[PDB]
């Protein structure tokens, strides 16, 4: 896996790859590794997908009875924190999860919680999470300004992701990107790293290093 | 050791590497020069067990050197990254296997072309555009993947290391104490004191 | 354990227990919640057969429960304390596991909560 | 010191047409290097139109498919007779296998039938219960010969428009049954040729609005 | 592997399938494992592939000058000497399986030899994975005084066992017969019963299916 | 988690025409030491079912009381116990199936390896593997330990597919169990020379004989064998 | 394996079961463990078969050689060549071999050489792994001088213990018997020696 | 820790009509970074085509090692090496380093020159010849290559054919394997003309 | 240990050996491993002192307690309670006994229970680390119907030579005679025994 | 994790904490706050095993706020020290221990003493003039050893500590960030926003 989300001026950017392996056996190409947690919310996944297959949708679970029972959509801080109090109590047993909590509430504005297996849980601006992490962080960082319009921070997360496909074995397929906004989160596609990789590297001039 | 890197650009190649030799809990040294002139136009970075490094370099370089004398002649890049390679490719099936990767940068003045060489421990040779070794390559592959173009100067080289270096700076876990840039062109090799 | 449904329907609908807690209540001393635009006053009287008390150090007849709310009630004093420890704790649970403060309905819905219980469980009046 | 897991061969492999689904696997049972039968079947069908598959450790196998048709017939007596739908039997097979998450079912497991517009559906899961929809699977011993061929074959992965330097892909299209059964026979043939624990025999499990139907053809016994 | 050699009236025959593996796969589906040591003397080889080749080579080199230097034609016992000591040195580290036999001026002869360099001499035998199936049918259908129709029969029966029931043999049988005052006659495929079926449909691809960046005449002369 | 002390060898059987056949030697091995020798490890339940067992017997004699529990248990409350509800060899073998792969779950395994050989109410042959992880199988010829190796290779010349059994007599599928034992006497280091045999038929019923014996052995061929290689007297 | 070596009024005989094994499966059932190392002195040989194989052919070539320079050797001489491999290579031989000869001065010997590579002088001799089963019998049966029936019986009886508790020993009875008159192989079946 | 498996790439050969095809990937990575991508692994002596897969530095041994046997070869048999030839001299090779051998997957693939007959073959790790009439396969990606050719292949293609087949054979085969890919090179191979095609394939 | 029990004519003799052992150090040279569950049910106990004991111990409540409610308990029923402790408890466990008791309608019976706890009614039996070494006698020498002086002196002889050759076994020979008549103690020393 | 210290001056206790979260070869933030606030003159900075720190942290912090409204008064930190090492002298022999280590900083109106706790995950409690937990300590004891003086001002502590940081940042071989510093007195607790 390689997996992001930052914060910025006009809201969130949430971009995932696809791949999952068994070793070096690809074993798809197409896994969703974003999960609709509600209108507002969103969960990322990496490490064992079944852990945060499993463990996010419980979680959606949860969230929707804060709401029947608080009559109020619930914080990503409490989200979250459902979350890694839930992981903290399996903590040894083997879990394997690089989770990110993001989402937007009036009382917070647009939040993302950073939740590991190991009960980590740490609120910030930037995260990416996965085996290809290093590789997503080396070009978000040196593009990054919080003043990036939506439709720049859209591509440098689908960017970033394109840079650890690339380079990381064990990350590709295809890109998920997200924004989220005031009004909720708003998908913007699924990107074959196949025609995206060519499609980047004749319109930027980037990826010199491979053969055209 | 940790961080050495190459960029290959125009009419040069760039080294940089780290200046923090580490042991244990203490930084005993943030100056260190992670390098080897093999020949007037021929730099070799390296990083990776401590004393096998320099040994290996130190060797490499006498006997380059020796060949030099010998012909009153100067080994193209490619040659010397072949001598490397087949000396490390021996070293694998030792009693006692030098643990040393290394980068090695030369201007080839029969064709006018600069050339960066990554070889690792096991004598795996490459001819790159740009080369890291170590967990360095983790960040700064996809950065160079991004930023790097084939017809840049020296100047333009230099920022696109400082980016490199920066990001280093923000997401490795250890203090490498900076870095010391070399470049080597048509006129040889020289250091760039402020970085 | 001791099971005994205490709290039970009688014939006319009535659960005689509860009731007679209402009547407890009714023997307590009096106190009265007033709520303005801008704040809220909790009152309560004091009884006066009793002179020679220490004002200093008898339990206060309202109770902070967390640092934004506050609990007053009337009847018995020692069950008071039952409920005023446990909303203590849930708002200090809530707190940990929320990252808020409790509302002042949530933490009566709890308070709600467990008095209810204590009508239909076994062993409990 | 005892070890509670074996390995009993075989592979299985499903794909999913517009109005269809099939889930085929080989007949073949085997620990180390022998074979226990040539004809143990491994390919159910459990009920409300959905077929399953478990394979590996065949213990493990029997025992889920099992308790999932178990769990399709209280469905039944709780929820007034309701149909399980095949996207909620994969969710319910995920809770089976990782309720077993600490120990788990040594198993990979296929689900095949309608969706509820009445197109052909195909799920995979892992042995702790990650799961998802796909038009193509294979499982199992052979999953890895076999695997990339559909990517090629069902998908038409790589394969261009000629004449268009390699600019339009091949453009994607449902197959009938009878395109997708040659695909699984060939597919079966050239893994038994170069995987040892695949042969005897191919059992398909098709299924159509109007039921579940069987194949089955012979497969070298060597 | 499943290998045998049996010995009847006037010489001895020996026989193997055709399966190579690695792991689980099947590398190669028709590779020969009767390996020549002189013109009548031939070796079936199980075990580690090169070490049966490279030390059947070998002794087979070191045979023929040895029969140059003495002007006679090399014995069975001077190979089961030979290999027996150089495998003995080994310590089993060359993992060779061998099934020695042959016609010489002294008779004819059948011997077995072990990784480790142990030998056996009988009637019949067998070595491989497949030993057990083939031993099961050598040990029900072996007779003393067996014509040479009838122990061509009897050692490919038994290496159909090993065929048929052990998942590390397969494809072909290979025979090989040595009698008294003939040549040997190497029965390369003797057997072929696992044909592949004709496959359900060609993949043959539209021309200029697969996209191309870059192409260049290859210069292969000087 | 267990290790097997006293142990039986192989259990082999087949289908034929109208029944099953199955057998078993008579030895509890201790090791390499061949300790007792009148072990009986086929079990008849009721006159329809024969349970073969092979691994440890300590485990077995277990399931001999588990059985024989079963049987009296089918009887109570049960006026058709010897009619219509009586143990079919299916329920039978589902029982122990069930037994063996919840010791497996719960880390404490019979150590045994399992075939129940029988003959069902409608006449249909019935004849299924199970072992100490719970494994199960059927097919026309099935066989435990070494029985897998070099009994199920000769049984399946008899019976190599389901279109074989009703071609296949008691009398040419007997010969091949017999011979079969044999194989495995010359063979196995772990087998007797005695055993048990029993057919369950769908006409005859159930036929049990003990006390058989190996017999028609070649062994003559060995005083001409000398040496290993050279020798020569 | 089961194998033992009885000297008697005439001479010695050798006797051995023909059992190999590979685990639980006999690789060979006709096995012969009785070996020559010279016309009359021959082995009895336990453990591993390629290294009793190895020690006997390094053993018959050294006494061929001895046999060329100096004449007939002793059988003390041939347990001392056998020593000589078993000690010096201890640490890569899994080897129990029971030396037995006929001299016409000394009569019938019987040498055992165990693991470590010892060597006992005894009159009759057990080994392998089913000789463990008849320690008991062979201590109450054996006398000193018997005829050779006796010897062929004692042997032929107690063989037929060790073949009926060790699993690892099996198939038929091989005996070789070394006096004045030459050398004479014999054979028991097991119809004949299971029934005993 | 396995040397087979740290840098990953593929080779695949076919023989057709009067032809033969050998097909590479270009990856070279350490373990999960992947490090370049013009990591070619067939190499040729003369008309004789050898690819090679496996443990990087003993390819690259490997190729500079045959290079000098064949050119020693050519210098004193007046001759270039034929494929049946240089398989055994390959085999020699491999053997030799028995108990510390090249962590490699050759294949080698030719023309003979005096018969016309196309020919293939495959290695171990430690020299044993694989030959086959139809296809040879290595590598990381081995058991996808297996899948691939056995279905897709056909005997006696046409080399405009083949080339299809062989390129669709690896180039499925590598999206299924995490560390080949990251390019393609094809060899089509006929009596005396050779083309070499870069394929078009997914750079992740 | 060497230990066994004998069925009889007139009922059933248990023998046994007297030494116990850590490592190579006699802890005991008179030990007693012949031990009462019942008047006339012993058992024999080999393996851990500890382990077979704690079992003898747990048995002769259980039949005490069988016998208050049920009267005397069958040899049957007396191996059942040892079997049902030893598999049970098989993880656990280091005991290798032999049952032996006299019934009047049953007159001797021997049932042995080896490590895994499995039952096995025979004979006569033979357990303990010395047993190995008397398996080739003890089959060539066994009659049904003795004696009870053949029976003594079979087991006098067998047990004597499981001495001789097992030195984790040594000591005196006891024995336990079990008939219709009673219980009698019968105890042999090593002047006697070692010259048979 | 990794860095906390904490120093006792005349009229305060001075904590400092490091900035970084790293995870593998990725520094995750560079702004973590390794700090509860127990009471308004009670504060607890932790280091040690991931998650466990928080975790430890929190359900102390909500212990000590229960204690407070139940008796509408405030523990001192002498009682806050024994508490927590209570807790953590408990969990070392549970199935899973806290491997978590502490400073306890507070200011004891009572007494108008600060006051300095250093407790590690085992419960073993002292009080002292200054404290560091990890490997920090191997550097700064000795600095403080001599530069140290119990009579300073909150401003000469600050100064005391900017030379600690210093030291780290030349030989500890990790970049943590920097650190935030928190001082604990008579008027509670504040952070000072620039070091
Ligand atoms: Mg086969
Ligand atoms: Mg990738
Ligand atoms: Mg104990
Ligand atoms: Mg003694």
């Amino acid at each position: 896996t390689t997996t992001l989300a930052f914060r910025f001026q006009g809201g969130i950017i949430v971009a995932v790859d696809s791949r999952a392996t068994a070793g070096n056996w690809v074993a798809s190409q197409t896994v969703k590794k974003v999960i609709e947690i509600n209108p507002f919310l969103l969960g990322t996944m990496a490490g064992g997908a079944a852990d945060c297959q499993f463990w996010e949708t419980w979680l959606g679970s949860q969230c929707r009875l804060h709401e029947l029972r608080e009559k109020e959509r619930i914080s990503v801080a409490a989200a979250s924190k459902i979350l890694s109090n839930l992981v903290y109590q399996y903590k040894g047993a083997g879990l394997s999860m690089g989770t990110m909590i993001c989402g937007y509430t009036r009382k917070e504005g647009p939040t993302i919680y950073y939740v590991d297996s190991d009960g980590t849980r740490l609120k910030g601006d930037i995260f990416c999470v996965g085996s290809g992490q290093t590789f997503a962080y080396g070009v978000l960082d040196s593009n990054y300004k919080w003043d990036l319009s939506v439709e720049d921070a859209l591509y440098l997360g689908k960017r970033s992701i394109l840079a650890a496909a690339h380079r990381d074995a064990y990350s590709g397929g295809s890109v998920n990107l997200y924004h989220v906004t005031e009004d909720g989160w708003i998908y913007h596609g699924n990107h074959d790293v196949g025609e995206l990789f060519w499609k980047v590297k004749e319109e930027e001039g980037s990826f010199n290093n491979v053969i055209g | 050791m940790d961080i050495i890197l190459g960029i290959r650009v125009q009419d040069s190649v760039i080294l940089a590497s780290s200046k923090a030799v580490t042991r244990g809990i203490s930084v005993l040294k943030d100056s260190d020069d992670k390098t080897r002139q093999l020949s007037p136009h021929t730099l070799m970075s390296f990083a990776g067990e401590a004393g096998d490094t320099v040994q290996f370099a130190e060797y490499i370089q006498a006997n380059i050197q020796l060949y030099s004398i010998r012909e009153d002649y100067e080994l193209s890049p490619q040659a010397v990254s072949s001598f490397v390679r087949q000396e490390l490719a021996k070293s694998i099936r030792s009693r006692r296997p030098y643990q040393v990767n290394v980068l090695i940068g030369g201007y080839d003045k029969k064709k006018n072309k600069p050339e960066l060489y990554q070889i690792d421990y096991l004598g795996t040779k490459v001819e790159l555009p740009y080369g890291a070794h170590g967990y360095s390559g983790f960040y700064t592959f996809s950065l160079l993947d991004h930023h790097y173009r084939p017809d840049m100067t020296t100047e333009e080289g230099l920022d696109l290391l400082k980016l490199c270096v920066q990001e280093l700076e923000k997401r490795m876990p250890m203090d490498f104490k900076g870095v010391i840039v070399k470049i080597v062109d048509k006129d040889g090799i020289r250091q760039v004191d402020d970085f | 354990g001791y099971d005994r449904a205490l709290s039970i329907f009688s014939p006319d609908g009535h659960i005689f227990q509860v009731e007679y807690a209402l009547e407890a209540v009714k023997r307590g001393t009096c106190a009265v919640g007033v709520k303005g635009k801008n704040c809220v006053v909790l009152g309560c009287e004091r009884r006066s057969t009793l002179k020679l008390q220490d004002t200093r150090i008898t339990p206060s007849k309202v109770s902070k429960i967390d640092s934004h709310v506050v609990l007053s009630f009337s009847g018995l004093n020692a069950d008071s304390r039952i409920l005023i420890e446990k909303a203590r704790v849930e708002a200090q649970s809530h707190r940990l596991t929320l990252e808020d403060p409790v509302t002042v309905e949530y933490l009566t819905r709890y308070v709600a909560g467990v008095q209810q219980r204590y009508t239909q469980s076994g062993g409990v009046r | 010191q005892f070890n509670p897991y074996g390995d009993n061969g075989g592979t299985i492999l499903g794909i999913a047409g517009e109005d269809f689904a099939v889930l085929a696997g080989d007949t073949r049972n085997i620990t180390d290097y022998s074979i226990n039968s040539r004809y143990e079947p491994k390919v159910f069908d459990c009920g409300d139109n959905i077929v399953m598959s478990a394979n590996g450790f065949a213990a493990d196998g029997d025992a889920l498919v099992k308790r999932f048709k178990n769990s399709v017939k209280w469905y039944h007596f709780d929820h007034n007779d309701k149909k399980l739908s095949i996207n909620s039997a994969a969710r319910n097979i995920q809770h089976l296998l990782y309720g077993k998450r600490f120990f788990p079912y040594y198993v990979h497991t296929i689900i095949a039938g309608l969706d509820e517009d009445g197109k052909g559906a195909v799920y995979s899961f892992d042995p702790v219960g990650s799961y998802e929809r796909e038009q193509c699977r294979a499982g199992g011993a052979a999953a890895s010969l076999i695997m990339p061929f559909l990517d090629n074959q069902v998908n038409f992965k790589n394969q261009y428009e000629p004449g268009t330097n390699g600019k339009v892909k091949k453009p994607l299209k449902y197959l009938s049954v009878e395109e997708v059964i040659k695909l699984v026979r060939d597919s079966f043939t050239s893994a038994t040729e170069r995987h040892i624990q695949v042969g005897d025999g191919l059992e398909i499990l098709i299924v159509t609005k109007d039921g579940v139907r069987k194949e089955f053809y012979e497969l070298k016994r060597d | 592997t499943t290998i045998v050699g049996v010995k009847f009236n006037n010489g001895v025959v020996i026989a193997a399938d055709t399966r190579s593996t690695q792991g689980p796969i099947v590398a190669d589906k028709n590779c020969a494992k009767l390996h020549r040591i002189s013109p009548k003397i031939w070796c079936a080889g199980a075990g580690t592939a090169a070490d049966t080749e490279a030390v059947t080579q070998l002794i087979g080199s070191n045979i023929e000058l040895h029969s140059l230097y003495t002007s006679r034609e090399p014995r069975v016992v001077s190979a089961l000497q030979m290999l027996k000591q150089h495998l003995f040195k080994y310590q089993g580290h060359i993992g060779a399986y061998l099934i020695v036999a042959g016609v010489d001026p002294t008779g004819s002869h059948l011997f077995s030899i072990h990784a480790d360099g142990s030998t056996d001499v009988g009637y019949y035998l067998s070595l491989g994975s497949g030993s057990l199936a083939a031993m099961a049918v050598l040990e029900s259908h072996w007779k003393q005084d067996l014509t040479k129709e009838e122990a061509i029969k009897l050692a490919s029966d038994a290496i159909q066992a090993g065929i048929w029931n052990d998942l590390g043999s397969g494809s072909n049988v290979d025979v090989c017969v040595m009698e008294i005052g003939k040549d040997a006659e190497y029965l390369r495929n003797y057997l072929t019963p696992n044909v592949r079926e004709e496959k359900q449909k060609s993949y043959k691809f539209p021309r200029g299916t697969t996209a191309v960046l870059k192409e260049s005449i290859v210069n292969i002369c000087d | 988690t267990q290790q097997p002390i006293v142990t039986g060898t192989s259990v082999i059987s087949m289908k034929y025409d109208n029944g099953v056949i199955i057998a078993a030697d008579n030895l509890g091995s201790y090791g390499s030491l061949l300790r007792f020798n009148g072990v009986e490890r086929l079990i008849p339940v009721g006159d329809n079912t024969v349970v073969g067992i092979s691994g440890d017997i300590s485990d077995m004699q277990h399931i001999e009381r588990l059985l024989k529990d079963l049987v009296t248990e089918n009887a109570y409350d049960n006026p058709l116990a010897d009619a219509e509800e009586a143990l079919e060899p299916s329920y039978i073998f589902e029982y122990l199936a069930t037994v063996m792969y919840q010791r497996r779950s719960k880390m404490n395994p019979l150590w045994n390896a399992i075939i129940v050989a029988g003959v069902q109410s409608n006449g249909d042959q019935f004849l299924r593997y199970v072992n100490l992880l719970g494994v199960t199988y059927s097919s026309p010829t099935l066989a435990t330990g070494f029985g897998a190796h070099m009994a199920n290779p000769l049984l399946r010349k008899v019976v190599d597919r389901e279109s074989d059994i009703p071609k296949t007599t008691v009398q040419v599928a007997e010969e091949a169990i017999v011979n079969a034992m044999r194989v495995l006497y010359y063979r196995d280091a772990r087998s007797s020379r005695n055993f048990s045999l029993a057919i369950i038929d769908k006409n005859t019923g159930l036929t049990f004989k003990k006390n058989l014996q190996v017999e028609n052995m070649k062994w003559d061929f060995a005083k001409d064998i000398k040496g290993y290689g050279t020798q020569k007297i | 394996t089961s194998i033992m070596a009885v000297t008697f009024k005439d001479g010695v005989i050798l006797g051995a079961d023909s059992r190999t094994t590979t685990g639980a499966y006999i690789a060979n059932r006709v096995t012969d463990k009785l070996t020559r190392v010279h016309d009359k002195i021959w082995c009895c040989r336990s453990g591993s078969a390629a290294d009793t194989q190895a020690i006997a052919d390094i053993v018959q070539y050294h006494l061929e050689l001895y046999t060329s320079q100096y004449g007939t050797p002793s059988t003390e001489t041939a347990a001392s060549v056998f020593k000589e491999l078993c000690y010096e290579n201890k640490d890569n031989l899994t080897a129990g071999i029971i030396v037995a000869g006929y001299d016409d001065k000394n009569k019938g010997e019987v040498y055992t050489i165990p693991l470590g590579g010892s060597v006992h002088k005894l009159p009759y001799a057990i080994a392998g792994s089913g000789s463990t089963f008849i320690y008991g019998y062979c201590d109450k049966n054996f006398r000193e001088n018997m005829s050779k029936e006796e010897t062929v019986d004692f042997i032929k009886h107690s063989l037929s213990q060790a073949i009926k508790w060790d699993g690892s020993s099996g198939g038929v009875i091989r005996m070789v018997v070394l006096t004045a008159a030459g050398v004479e192989r014999l054979i028991f079946y097991p119809d004949e020696y299971e029934q005993l | 820790s396995d040397p087979s498996s740290i840098n990953g790439g593929i080779v695949v050969a076919m023989t057709g009509k009067d032809c033969v095809a050998i097909a590479c990937d270009l990856r070279l990575g350490s373990q999960s970074l992947g490090v370049s991508n013009k990591f070619e692994k067939i190499f040729h002596y003369g008309h004789v085509f050898l690819g090679i897969t496996g443990l990087a530095t003993d390819v690259t041994t490997l190729n500079e090692m045959f290079r000098y046997k064949t050119n020693l070869y050519k210098l004193k048999e007046e001759r270039a090496i034929e494929p049946e030839t240089f398989t055994q001299l390959v085999s020699s090779s491999l053997y030799e380093r028995r108990f510390g051998p090249y962590f490699v997957g050759p294949v080698v693939a030719g023309i003979n020159s005096k018969s016309g007959k196309p020919f293939i073959a495959g290695f171990d790790l430690i020299g044993c010849i694989d030959e086959a009439k139809d296809f040879i396969v290595s590598g990381t990606a081995s058991d996808q290559l297996f899948g691939m050719c056995e279905s897709l292949y056909e005997p006696n293609l046409e080399p405009e054919d083949l080339f299809e087949t062989i390129s669709q054979a690896l180039l499925n085969a590598a999206d299924r394997d995490a560390l080949s890919g990251w390019g393609a090179v094809v060899y089509i191979i006929k009596k005396d003309e050779v083309v070499k095609r870069y394929l078009k394939m997914r750079q992740d």
